[PDB]
C-alpha cells in the first residue's frame, strides 16, 4: 500500500533527475554543464553532446556553419554548438512532476501529492 | 529518514537523515561513508541542485528519495 | 573561447571572448587592445556585417574563428 506510493513518488523523481543529469558512457558519472559549449569532456576524458548524449569525437558533431541571427542553419540540421537547453529541460521537468502530482492526487485522493522540490 | 546516495562512481549509498538537516550536514555524512570532502560534492535532486545553507525539507526530500552526486563542468 | 581578428594589413589580433559576448563587447575588447574606437570598426564574417546589439553565439562563431576588421573614419 504505502510501498507503492513510495515506489511512484521515488520512480518520478528520478525521471526528473534524469532530465537534468548527463552520464558519462565511460566512467558512468553523472554531468551537468555550468556554462559554454555543449561539448563537454568529462574528467576521464571521453566526449559527449549536452543535447544528444551521445560520444562524439570534437567539435565535426555540431554545427560549424555562419547562421543568420535568430535563424536555423540553412546546410545542415546538426546540433548547435551554443543553445541552452535549460528551459525546454526545466518544461519537461515541471510537466512530468505536474503530471505526476495529478496522478498521485487521482490514485490517493483529493486532499500530500507534492513530488519532487517546488517552483517559484 | 533513510535517503540513498548514488555517487559519482555509480555506488549506492545509505544514509540515515532528517528532513530538518541541512546541505552541508548531509554533505559531512556523505564524506564520513565514503570519504568525499564536501567542496567537491555537488547534489542533485528530482533535477534541481541543493544549494549550500538549505535543509531537506527547502525541497521535499522524502524518506527514500535519492540524491545524485554529480560534477559539474564547463563546455568546450 | 578565442577569437582572431584579421585587419586589412594583415596584422592578427587575439581576443579573449564568450560566446554570450555581443559585438559591441568584442569591440570594446579592440578598443582595450589596439587603441580603435568601436565607432570605426566593421567587423565582417563570412561576408555578413556584424550587428554590434546581437552575440558571437547568433551568428555561429565558432573557436578559433577568424573576424575581419575594417575601419570607418567618420570625423577625418
Ligand atoms: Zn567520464
Ligand atoms: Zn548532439
Ligand atoms: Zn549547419
Amino acid at each position: 500500500a504505502e510501498k507503492d506510493d513510495i515506489k511512484y513518488r521515488t520512480s518520478i523523481e528520478e525521471k526528473m533527475t534524469a532530465a537534468r543529469i548527463r552520464k558519462c558512457h565511460k566512467c558512468g558519472t553523472g554531468l551537468i554543464k555550468s556554462e559554454g559549449a555543449n561539448r563537454m569532456s568529462c574528467r576521464c576524458g571521453a566526449q559527449m553532446c549536452y543535447l544528444c548524449r551521445v560520444s562524439i569525437n570534437g567539435y565535426d558533431h555540431f554545427c560549424q556553419h555562419p547562421r543568420s541571427p535568430g535563424a536555423p542553419c540553412q546546410e545542415c540540421s546538426r546540433c548547435s554548438l551554443w543553445t541552452d537547453p535549460t528551459e525546454d529541460d526545466e518544461k519537461l521537468i515541471e510537466e512530468i512532476q505536474k503530471e505526476a502530482e495529478e496522478e498521485q492526487k487521482r490514485k490517493n485522493g483529493e486532499n500530500f501529492k507534492r513530488i519532487g522540490p517546488p517552483l517559484e | 529518514m533513510q535517503i540513498f546516495v548514488k555517487t559519482l562512481t555509480g555506488k549506492t549509498i545509505t544514509l540515515e537523515v532528517e528532513p530538518s538537516d541541512t546541505i552541508e550536514n548531509v554533505k559531512a555524512k556523505i564524506q564520513d561513508k565514503e570519504g568525499i570532502p564536501p567542496d567537491q560534492q555537488r547534489l542533485i535532486f528530482a533535477g534541481k541542485q541543493l544549494e549550500d545553507g538549505r535543509t531537506l525539507s527547502d525541497y521535499n526530500i522524502q524518506k527514500e528519495s535519492t540524491l545524485h552526486l554529480v560534477l559539474r563542468l564547463r563546455g568546450g
